[PDB]
């Protein structure tokens, strides 16, 4: 099937900057929407960004908006998500997520990334 | 090569009404009338195409009705952002002749 | 836009639950159905208002009446024990539940 | 063979062969969730992941398979 | 010709010819994935309403479309 | 976002050349045909020029037939519009439309006609 891995998660001061990075395990991760959910620790999973297969098409969630950068290299097979000027309540687990062709939703995850932006 | 009249030239509705335009070609175009929205200077917006057909971010408000020569496009419920000049074209075959244009002004 | 789930429910051993999830117009528009288990990554259950993916056990179930989505487990066991968020797009942007942290005694 | 060939060329050619198009990457049709047919011609449709909605586009009316096939050998 | 045939059948053996499944019964319609070559997405499903009906999506088959297809027509 | 940015509008003298260069981002050029609507100042759309998905099927409007010159660049996604031997006429804003979609080999039954879904910006011309 196809693998996420994610890396680049970990502490940051707040409004600091992160590049966490998801790395995938097949060719077939450039024919996926690629997104970013994130799941805040005490709370439930919250969507960050989405882009399609070219990269031509991002979409990012208010709370995000403008602060981060959702871009794919489809040659590596990654998919990375700038994250500038951070805030206290960006703290979450990021996965990684592959809407697969095989489904409606996105069945694809990786274990996620904690980021922790705090003082 | 087509006369794609368009009626009426300007009408006035209220902030809430029912608005229908008139848009009648000189031979059959079959279905193939497009409903195009150009606000105050700026680029025209596709609302409707083959007579039917809705187009993303166009509100539901927007209908189109008709067949043959005469088409018809319906207003039901009027806004401040339903100010614009709306053309009729058909693209049956070339050359895609346009409407003249009706000027919408909210009374 | 908002999706309004119980905070938590109970189930039997053995038992069928049923988990809800409030939305405005959720019978137009489709309604997908993760399970969180805490430690692992979120696993889609269901794609579609009614319909799951391949591997996922014939258990669970999906509705969609009115307003409110619904996910249902039949002869839930303890390995169902988990968080279930109900998952649909606003205009672009998709908006997940509040979680159902799902209790088998 | 040849005459099942010959057949399904008269098949096609008729548009009883509904081998569908590849579905546009940016269409600016309104629609909704795939189970309520806003649009209706037979259409093939995927649910887009960005809108959760479904593009869809309606099998060609001419010669299905051999536009596939040339739109298969054109890339 | 007979190179030809080869080729439409791997094709349609790897799902490479999305052919509709109709000759009902509503399916599911999967995200949209992009082909190898092209930005265009390929089909999942094959949704139809007619005039007075309602909505029939019924899913490509991914093993053997055109196969299926044929034998449905054929069949009725 | 889909969306389609054209240049070279500005003010010509009568008689004169202008190419407008109507860029696209967030699709592509190659399998849509691309038309030229222009609008004088108080006066209606107007149907300029239509050229198919490969440059086969070109097709000018006909009081610029002759003097215009639509064509295409799949490769670097951009659609152009020489404009020679402008009349005072010719004064107008343009707008490059996307009508229909190819699918299949370049002939004009083979589109899917959705009537212009994206416009342009439009540049000024003035003569």
């Amino acid at each position: 099937e196809l693998q996420l891995v994610e890396s680049g998660g970990g502490w940051v001061q707040p409004g600091g900057s992160q590049r966490l990075s998801c790395a995938a395990s097949g060719r077939i991760f450039r024919s996926f929407y690629m997104s970013w959910v994130r799941q805040a620790p005490g709370k439930g999973l919250e969507w960050v960004a989405t882009i399609n297969q070219d990269g031509s098409e991002k979409l990012y969630v208010d709370s995000v908006k403008g602060r981060f950068t959702i871009s794919r290299d489809n040659a590596k097979n990654s998919l990375f998500l700038q994250m500038n000027n951070l805030r206290v309540e960006d703290t979450a687990v990021y996965y990684c997520a592959a809407w697969s062709g095989n489904s409606g939703g996105m069945d694809v995850w990786g274990q996620g990334t904690t980021v922790s932006v705090s003082s | 090569d087509i006369v794609v009249t368009q009626s009426p030239s300007s009408l006035s509705a209220s902030v809430g009404d029912r608005v229908t335009i008139t848009c009648r070609a000189s031979q059959g175009i079959y279905n193939s009338i497009a409903w195009y929205q150009q606000k105050c200077g700026k680029a025209p917006k596709l609302l409707l195409y083959s007579t039917s057909t809705l187009l993303s971010g166009v509100p539901s408000r927007f209908s189109g009705s008709g067949s043959g020569t005469d088409y018809t496009l319906t207003i039901t419920n009027l806004q401040c952002e339903d100010f614009a000049t709306y053309y009729c074209q058909q693209y049956f075959v070339t050359p895609e002749t346009f409407g003249q244009g009706t000027k919408l002004e909210i009374k | 836009y908002e999706l309004t789930q119980p905070p938590s429910v109970s189930v039997s051993p053995g038992q069928t639950v049923s988990i809800p999830c409030s939305g405005d117009k959720l019978g137009n528009k489709n309604v997908c159905w993760f399970q969180h288990k805490p430690g692992q990554s979120p696993v889609l259950v269901i794609y579609e208002v009614k319909y799951r993916p391949s591997g996922i056990p014939e258990r669970f179930s999906g509705s969609n009446s009115g307003n409110t989505a619904t996910l249902t487990i039949s002869g839930t066991q303890a390995m169902d024990e988990a968080a279930y968020f109900c998952q649909t797009w606003d205009s672009t942007t998709v908006v997940f539940g509040g979680g159902t942290r799902l209790t088998v005694l | 063979l040849l005459c099942l060939i010959f057949l399904l060329v008269l098949l096609d050619y008729q548009g009883m062969l509904p081998v569908c198009p590849l579905i546009p990457g940016s269409s600016t049709t309104s629609t909704g969730p795939c189970r309520t047919c806003m649009t209706m011609y037979p259409s093939c449709c995927c649910t887009k992941p960005s809108d959760g909605n479904c593009t869809c586009i309606p099998i060609p009316s001419s010669w299905a398979f051999g536009k596939f096939l040339w739109e298969w050998a054109s890339a």
